[PDB]
């Protein structure tokens, strides 16, 4: 809800055969529902979009300048995709969740970057399919809820002012320990589906 | 590790995890700090 | 549903103080209380 | 599944680190020596539990003898009769 | 624009030709708009292991490229 700061990532493969700097790089991710359901935990804050008010048409991209400079960039230009495009379906904060059909490359576009984990293709019931069948029975399954739940994940959070989060590309845990941390949205709630 | 049963534990709330998980640190070795790390896939994984 | 508050004890329902009127303190309360069992209630609490 | 702790590592940039366990699971607490150009970083990806286990998670459960109930319907003369008898 | 199956980036060019970098193959067109010629491009990968984006950190064997600059 962005009560925190922005990072910025050190991706692989933006746009071109660059490994960079990056903006919204997708640092960590979560394959795990039974329909395509991605949840990408990116680089930029996405709520506080003038500089101090978390609104949702625009977000808080630790721009490309090596000056903490946040700039103010419209949340309807963020394209993502993983090997075609992928519409996106929820932000808050660090993380996006979108329904990404193939596998073997995760992006993160505008241009920019993405990820080659192996997005395998799953299915739920016994009679494979690729797309929805058309009428069904619907059997349960599992869901990234896209409304408001959280998950009881407890990822910490610590100083670089604001929290500052425990990335894998960040550096920031040198002397500020001992540090807070919030718990991850998207809870992964059941539901049911068609086969 | 490697097998089904890498972590466990008594109950999902409560603590003390006990984890053998064949995780694996590696040097760094780039232009900018990451942390490289290899595994195997997990054994609950891989159990599926 | 006692807190460790700098040196003195609070309820964790209403700690000294909200989001506004000290932050980079309440931050402190947080870091203070990383492993307090209660601690989403000092999560509502700060907000 | 872990979804292993992978946080933000530990550097000094002249200093040296001695990183010993806190109460955590796996470690691998390592402190690899000069790097980043002596500087030091001592990163633990700790293992623990993933992000949901509330919905996919297994119980290794132990089994001893089983009992046998029924269900038992009896009609006599002209009266049905709904039981269960161990 | 260049493509093959999907689109494909281009990166230099001096006199007739073009140098790009492009993934896929069984085909390679050339738009804006034109023709398409019908080669396969059969993927290749150059260590023991294979893999289809290059990875994360790796070890940096041997290899040879199609350079970019002024040379013939």
């Amino acid at each position: 809800f962005t009560l925190t700061s922005p990072y910025l990532g050190t991706c692989s493969y933006c746009h071109h055969t660059e490994p960079c700097f990056s903006p919204v790089k997708i640092e960590q991710v979560w394959d795990e529902a039974d329909d395509n359901t991605i949840r990408i935990q990116t680089s930029a804050q996405f709520g506080y979009d003038q500089s101090g008010a978390a609104s949702v048409n625009k977000y808080r991209i630790m721009s490309l300048k090596q000056d903490h400079t946040i700039e103010e960039g419209s949340m309807d230009a963020i394209k993502i995709s993983t090997s075609g495009p992928c519409r996106r379906l929820n932000h808050k904060g660090y993380f996006l969740l979108a329904k990404c059909p193939p596998g073997d490359s995760v992006t993160v576009s505008i241009t920019s970057c993405t990820l080659a984990r192996k997005v395998k293709p799953k299915f739920v019931g016994r009679e494979k399919y690729d797309l929805p069948p058309v009428h069904g029975k619907k059997i349960p399954c599992y869901i990234y809820d896209r409304l408001k739940e959280t998950s009881a994940g407890y990822i910490t959070m610590h100083r670089p002012t604001k929290w500052v989060f425990n990335s894998p590309d960040l550096i920031r845990h040198a002397d500020h320990t001992a540090q807070g941390k919030m718990h991850l949205p998207f809870k992964l709630v059941p539901s049911t589906c068609l086969v | 590790p490697g097998a089904f049963g890498d972590i466990q534990a008594t109950s999902l709330t409560s603590n003390d995890l006990i984890a053998n998980t064949d995780i694996r640190l590696l040097k760094p070795s780039a232009k900018n700090v990451h942390v490289p790390y290899t595994q195997a896939a997990s054994g609950f994984e891989m159990w599926k | 549903a006692m807190c460790i508050l700098g040196n003195m004890t609070f309820p964790c329902n209403q700690p000294p103080t909200c989001y506004s009127r000290e932050p980079a303190r309440a931050l402190d309360i947080l870091e203070a209380n990383v492993d307090s069992a209660a601690y989403d209630d000092l999560m509502r609490a700060v907000l | 599944k872990y979804t292993t702790v992978v946080p933000s590592p530990k550097v000094k940039c002249c200093g040296t680190l001695e990183c010993s366990s806190a109460r955590h699971a796996d470690y691998n607490c390592k402190v690899f020596g000069g790097v980043y150009p002596e500087n030091s970083q001592m990163s633990e990806a700790y293992v623990e539990f993933s992000a949901d286990c509330a919905a996919d998670h297994a119980q290794a459960v132990k089994v001893h003898t089983a009992a046998l109930k029924a269900g038992l319907r009896i009609v006599y003369g002209n009266t049905t009769s709904m039981l269960d008898v161990y």
